[PDB]
């Protein structure tokens, strides 16, 4: 069998609107060395931010940093900004052969300074409702919910993240019990709330 | 004389993304007497390991060059783009077909929380709309793309 | 006396949900005792008051846990340990202030959840 492994020293970057920039470890967990890329994607993951370096090689077991630098531009400041930022490592009678390439990707969240507090202080404030046949999250605060664990009714719906200051709707009971995963990366606690 | 004095002690921790892969070939592909190759064989079964729990089926996309909606592509070798397709699909707890984007799409089953730990996956082939598949070694370069939550 | 500290670099949860050890979780800066104070004069408190150990708590109200040891160094390098919660596990400290590393052992039972973890702590310095 073959092995494939990359970790990001983070699951998520936030990232002081106009510093300077900030670093992030990449650790190349195989015992092969690898090239590992970088690049930086919108929020619709499509080609702001400088990642250096955008290519390098990176030895068996080894770790490195990258550092994430703001290049000018401009952001919304009453309310965080998402890019992702995905860190691929590159490996160096019908017989087939494949080859794989992890290419991980995490949450470049852009936050205004502006903005006072973090997720976790807010979390409890998303409110719910049923509408179109979907569940509704409504997000009234400028920091991305990013729902690390949802249930419905008792039933688990996968997660996804809810906007600033807008909604998100989950494909298909009153009772929503949910927990935001925290700048760190952690689960937070948890909150529950009945469907409007 | 005993003085005193207080302070707080801070610490943070971190939860790194970490993400892994484990293929296992399956047997190799025997061309039939009619010059097919068998369609829902088990050409190799994939581990998606290392993520949080919570991870879902829509945030994994595996792509290759064909870019194939649904599909990885294997080509042969011998320079006459000999081709035949194959799916990536899996089982989730209630033992229902789920799978993860190829390509950006998922070509069966509802989205899903991917069991703890680890997730296995298995490519099957599906058949070429050209037939005729000549023996020779046939390849994919696939990309595994994993958008954490 | 004077009391300060200084939060060292993040600690990664492990996939177990463990952390390492002998990590450098902070330092805690003691200044303003008398000439001639010794370590075995110096003790460490927190709430959980865990003989010989910090103990540090999450913030989630989950209660998750990771306990720590306070370790100095004279002027070889050598290890100063001062009473923690009562306990050691007897050295001079150096004129005017002293560092004392507070140093990883692990968690204290289930997997650690990341996020911010916080120890109330009070030092009292005897024989001034």
């Amino acid at each position: 069998s073959k092995e494939y492994g990359v970790t990001i020293g983070e699951s998520r970057i936030i990232y002081p609107l106009d510093a300077a920039g900030v670093m992030v470890s990449v650790k190349n967990t195989q015992d092969y060395p690898v090239l590992i890329q970088s690049r930086i994607y919108d929020e619709n993951k499509e080609k702001p931010f400088v990642v250096t370096p955008p290519l390098f090689r990176l030895d068996a077991k080894q770790q490195n940093s990258l550092r994430i630098a703001q290049a000018g531009g401009v952001f919304p400041r009453d309310k965080e900004s998402l890019k992702w930022l995905c860190v691929k490592g590159i490996p160096p009678d019908v017989g087939v052969f494949v080859q794989f390439a992890i290419n991980n990707c995490i949450k470049l969240l852009v936050r205004p300074n502006e903005l006072k507090g973090t997720p976790i202080q807010f979390a409890e404030n998303l409110s719910w409702k049923v509408d179109g046949g979907k569940l509704i999250a409504e997000n009234p605060s400028p920091f991305y919910m990013n729902i690390g664990e949802l249930t419905f009714g008792g039933k688990s719906i996968p997660s996804h993240y809810i906007p600033p200051k807008s909604t998100w709707a989950f494909d298909l009971a009153r009772n929503v019990s949910w927990r935001i995963i925290n700048d760190q990366g952690g689960l937070d606690r948890l909150y529950s709330k009945n469907v409007t | 004389a005993d003085l005193t004095a207080s302070t707080t002690a801070t610490a943070t921790l971190v939860e790194p993304a970490r993400i892994t892969l484990t293929y296992k070939e399956g047997a190799p592909i025997t061309i039939m007497d009619n010059g097919n190759i068998d369609t829902e064989l088990l050409v190799g079964t994939l581990t998606l390991g290392g993520y949080k729990t919570g991870t879902t089926s829509t945030s994994v996309n595996f792509t290759d060059a064909a870019g194939d909606p649904m599909y990885l592509t294997f080509t042969s070798q011998d320079g006459n783009n000999h081709q035949f397709t194959t799916k990536v699909i899996g089982k989730d707890s209630r033992d229902f077909d789920i799978s993860p984007k190829v390509n950006g799409e998922n070509l069966v089953g509802d989205d899903v929380v991917l069991a703890t730990g680890s997730q296995d996956f298995f490519v099957r082939s599906i058949g070429s709309k050209g037939g005729k598949l000549a023996a020779g070694k046939y390849t994919d370069a696939v990309t595994v793309t994993v958008s954490n939550q």
